[PDB]
RNA sequence: AUUAACGAGAUUCCCACUGUCCCUAUCUACUAUCUAGCGAAACCACAGCCAAGGGAACGGGCUUGGCAGAAUCAGCGGGGAA
RNA sequence: CGUGAGCCCGGGUCGAACGGCCUCUAGUGCAGAUCUUGGUGGUAGUAGCAAAUACUUCAAUGAGAACUUGAAGGACCGAAG
RNA sequence: GAGACCGAUAGCGCACAAGUAGAGUGAUCGAAAGAUGAAAAGCACUUUGAAAAGAGGGUUAAAUAGCACGUGAAAUUGUUGA
């Protein structure tokens, strides 16, 4: 079977796009069936198709890091890749 | 429809013509030519090794620039290759004339790949993009493959009889 | 006959300068190359848990040792069905040195 | 002069052409002149290459800056089971050359020689020499008595068909490697009975060779397959600016005469070509059964002359071996040809009876430390183990 | 005529630096290489071993000699006044 | 048969017109012209199909699956994509 | 209405869906391509193949006329024979 056209129709109806559209490898054939948008939707409620969740991207690191340049870790001359006048200009500390 | 062989009668025998064959001519000319003359189970067996590279075609009179292999030994040349695609068609028209010789009741065990050539057939049309703006011919070679299976002076005669009367 | 056996595949002998981006898809043949010296199967599956575990770290990133399940099963119709076919399995443990071959 | 700097030509006339040798076990294209006056004694011998290592000894050469100091220098190992004889043969001398005559072959041929014969001994009979072992039964052996008859009284030239134990080696390989090997010496009488007695019975590198003697070895060099002109012939490298390739022959020719000549170096095969290396003197010639071989008057630990792992990619030495100075043709594990010297010596230095001080037995699998493994074991003291 | 600054402008020298070089060696990827499939073009009097002679004064063919043994694969850049 | 350009006959294929002799007539005879148009070779199963990092396992479909599809794993574009 | 004209590379560029298809921004440029058989009677049916087709079988005076169709040269190619 070739389901190229459910995973489009079932990317519209949810909302995400193809990449996080999850047909059941194992219902092709009742899925293969689904050739309009009532019946796509139909088959979400039942649970054929489902929508991956998104890709955990954390930023916990960047706040460990943000954390310890409160407390004064890296900030060393070897941190500092900008001019003084990058980093803190002196039209803004005289203003 | 008209056989080049016109010699076999077609009472005794079977036949599978074949015509404009997308495939190589050269390859299932050298192709053919190693199955001429042997018998159908050698000749199918044969066919179905080189499919596996188990053994090889010698290629013969189209072999300039190709490659040697160590599975030529067996044919006595040095140069020799698998021709996959001309095998496989030579197989199917193998397996035709079988199936015509079965229906006409001809005993297949004994039959043997008398006749078997290779024409070439209306060459097919396609373009190559060369540099500096040029295009170039890219042609097919497609083939005809027929075959069929079978299975005193005076002194001298005065001298003969002096000869008889004095030998014992 | 069917048989079932666990072994132990120095796979890192058979990496040893196998060029990048090459090195899991070939890891792959030399278990059919190696499941066929043992088992005498040219018909040889994997199972798709076996396949993460060689791509567990790329392409690359290939384990030194595998143990692996290599089962001799019968083949029942599809094709020749007089054949043998041997199927690879994936063992999960995480010391893969020091066993022996093991018939399962 | 329009050669406008000139220079001596790149390689070598005398050994073309550079081809693949017809041969893997080097051949003895000569044997020494045969004075009728010595004893009878071969004059070849064969054994395999086990590796290099160095040695430290004290030079003896007056004049010399090292009169009485100590030298490190190479020598190369290599191992010589004793050799089986399982024929004769003889030669006649013709206009046309040298012609053999007869062969005479004992009975009771050992499956290594027997191999020799067969491509597929797997899988074959193993017929080879079972109908020839009558003629040694039959009629009190009359036959084998009539052909050696015949050497005696014809031939001019004896030799034996010699015969490798690589059994008693760790190599994979199962084909004992056969040979002709010339007795030089007294009368053809003599010569006969020498190898007649010879039968079946083991010869001994201890023999043939003496510890102080200058020899030849003959073997095949390593191959390095189709290489470019630099590599064979050592020419000039070009320019880097140089468009179709820098590791070329620039000029290959003039324009008459309009051929390419056999002069010019052209890409081709290099290595595995059959050599004779002359000169070579012995340093030792150790037994097989001796737990002392690498043991010297000065070091007296009892050490054999393995390195610590055994040699590389060899593996270990429970032969006899010769130890000879200097590097030799060929790889690990190829069957090599000793000669006896065809020359006079009459130098100081060949003429110079060496004392061995110290021989290396590290291991040559990196940059090892220790000679012994009890030496290992008080330098490192105890481990985990 | 002289000129500070400027210059992917031309030139000389010095310091640093380095395979440019003495003098080359080694490694990796993609080719070349072998296989399956697909599959051109330039060029082509006929062809394709030399030496000397003569000749339109530098022959593959002529003359006199040397010689000369099927079929081929990978390179090569003397010749074909390619 | 003829010195020759050519002519005649036998054998095979083919299916509707054709020839000798005397005069008259001409867009009347090809090996070339880097001739024109069409067709076909050797080269030759040869050069080659090498930029843009990269694919693998199972199952289904199917006569046939590296480049169809689903699932799983591994990657790339990395918002002047 | 005719011809001591041409006869499908000839005769008009066009004997045919020809100033057409196609090219050029445009002015303009501009082809190739006729013939089964008296009559489609254009191969029913069986069998091998996934199929294209093949082998039998049938139509015809003829398929040595099968729509790639009157005859079917040469270059070039395959088999057999010498
Ligand atoms: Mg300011
Ligand atoms: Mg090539
Ligand atoms: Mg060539
Ligand atoms: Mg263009
Ligand atoms: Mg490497
Ligand atoms: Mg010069
Ligand atoms: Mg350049
Ligand atoms: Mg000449
Ligand atoms: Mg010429
Ligand atoms: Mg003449
Ligand atoms: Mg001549
Ligand atoms: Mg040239
Ligand atoms: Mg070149
Ligand atoms: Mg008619
Ligand atoms: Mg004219
Ligand atoms: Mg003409
Ligand atoms: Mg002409
Ligand atoms: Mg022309
Ligand atoms: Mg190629
Ligand atoms: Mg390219
Ligand atoms: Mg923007
Ligand atoms: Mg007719
Ligand atoms: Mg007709
Ligand atoms: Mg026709
Ligand atoms: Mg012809």
């Amino acid at each position: 079977v070739n389901l190229r056209t459910q995973k489009r129709l079932a990317s519209s109806v949810l909302g995400v796009g193809q990449r996080k559209i999850w047909l059941d490898p194992n219902e092709v054939s009742e899925i293969s069936n689904a050739n309009s948008r009532q019946t796509i939707r139909k088959l979400v409620a039942d649970g054929l198709i489902i929508k991956k969740p998104v890709t955990m991207h954390s930023r916990s690191r960047a706040r460990e890091l943000n954390l310890a340049r409160r407390i004064g870790r890296h900030r060393g001359f070897g941190k500092r890749k900008g001019t003084a006048d990058a980093r803190m200009p002196e039209q803004v500390l005289w203003m | 429809v008209r056989y080049a062989a016109t010699e076999i009668a077609p009472a005794k025998s079977a036949r599978s013509r074949g015509s404009y064959l997308r495939v190589s001519f050269k390859n299932t000319r050298e192709t053919a030519q190693a199955i001429n003359g042997w018998k159908l189970q050698r000749a199918q067996k044969f066919l179905e090794n080189v499919l596996e590279k188990k053994e090889a075609v010698p290629m013969r009179r189209y072999a300039g620039g190709t490659g040697r292999a160590a599975q030529g030994k067996q044919f006595g040349v040095s140069r020799a290759r698998w021709p996959a695609k001309s095998a496989e068609f030579l197989l199917g028209l193998l397996k035709n004339a079988e199936a015509n010789a079965d229906a006409k009741g001809l005993d297949t065990g004994n039959l043997v790949v008398k006749h078997i050539q290779v024409n070439q057939a209306p060459k097919q049309r396609r373009r190559t993009y060369r540099a500096h703006g040029r295009i170039n011919p890219y042609m097919s070679n497609p083939c005809h493959i027929e075959l069929i299976l079978t299975e005193l002076s005076s002194r001298q005669r005065g001298a003969r009889v002096r000869r008889a009367i004095t030998a014992a | 006959d069917v048989v079932a056996r666990e072994y132990t595949i120095h796979m890192h002998k058979r990496m040893h300068g196998v060029t990048f981006k090459k090195r899991a898809p070939r890891a792959i043949k030399e278990i059919k190359e190696f499941a066929y010296k043992a088992m005498g199967t040219t018909d040889v599956r994997i199972d798709p848990q076996l396949n993460k575990k060689v791509w567990e770290q790329g392409v690359k990133g290939v384990a030194y040792r595998l143990r692996v399940r290599i089962s001799r099963r019968r083949n029942d119709e599809e094709g020749a069905k007089e054949k043998l076919y041997s199927y690879v399995q994936a063992v999960n443990v995480k010391n893969p040195k020091g066993l022996h071959t093991v018939v399962v | 002069s329009h050669r406008k700097y000139e220079a001596p030509r790149h390689g070598s006339l005398a050994y073309l052409p550079r081809k693949r040798a017809a041969r893997h076990r080097g051949k003895v294209k000569s044997f020494p002149k045969d004075d009728a006056k010595k004893p009878v004694h071969l004059t070849a011998a064969m054994g395999y290459k086990a590796g290099m290592t160095t040695i430290v000894r004290d030079l003896d050469r007056p004049g010399a800056k090292a009169h009485k100091k100590e030298v490190v220098e190479a020598v190369t190992i290599i191992d010589t089971p004793p050799m089986i004889v399982v024929g004769l043969v003889g030669y006649i001398e013709t206009p046309r050359g040298l012609r053999s005559l007869t062969t005479v072959w004992a009975e009771h041929l050992s499956d290594e020689v027997k191999r020799r014969f067969y491509k597929n001994w797997y899988k074959s009979k193993k017929k080879a020499f079972t109908k020839y072992v009558k003629k040694h039964s039959d009629n009190n052996g009359a036959a084998i008595t009539r052909e050696l008859e015949r050497i005696k009284k014809y031939c001019t030239v004896v030799r034996v068909l010699a015969h490798t134990q690589i059994r008693k080696t760790p190599l994979k390989q199962k084909k004992a490697h056969l040979m002709e090997i010339q007795i030089n010496g007294g009368s053809v009488a003599d010569k006969v009975e020498f190898g007649h007695g010879l039968f079946e019975k083991p010869v001994s590198i201890d023999s043939i060779f003496e510890k102080d003697e200058v020899i030849d070895v003959i073997a095949v060099t390593k191959g390095h397959g189709f290489t470019g002109v630099t590599a064979r012939w050592g020419t000039k490298k070009l320019p880097r600016k140089t468009h179709k390739g820098l590791r070329k022959v620039a000029c290959i020719g003039a324009w008459h005469p309009s051929h390419v000549q056999w002069t010019v170096a052209r890409a081709g095969q290099a290595g595995y070509h059959h050599r004779t290396s002359v000169n070579h003197k012995i340093y030792r010639i150790g037994k097989g059964d001796a737990e002392d071989s690498a043991a010297t008057e000065v070091d007296v630990t009892k050490k054999k002359i393995t390195p610590m792992g055994g040699f590389v990619r060899y593996g270990e030495i429970n032969n006899d071996f010769v130890m000879v100075k200097g590097s030799v043709p060929g790889v690990k594990k190829r069957v090599m040809t000793l000669r006896k010297s065809m020359f006079v010596h009459t130098s100081r230095k060949a003429l110079e009876k060496v004392e061995l001080k110290w021989i290396d037995t590290s291991s040559e699998f990196g940059h090892g430390a220790f000679q012994t493994p009890a030496e290992k074991k008080q330098f490192q003291g105890t481990l985990k183990k």
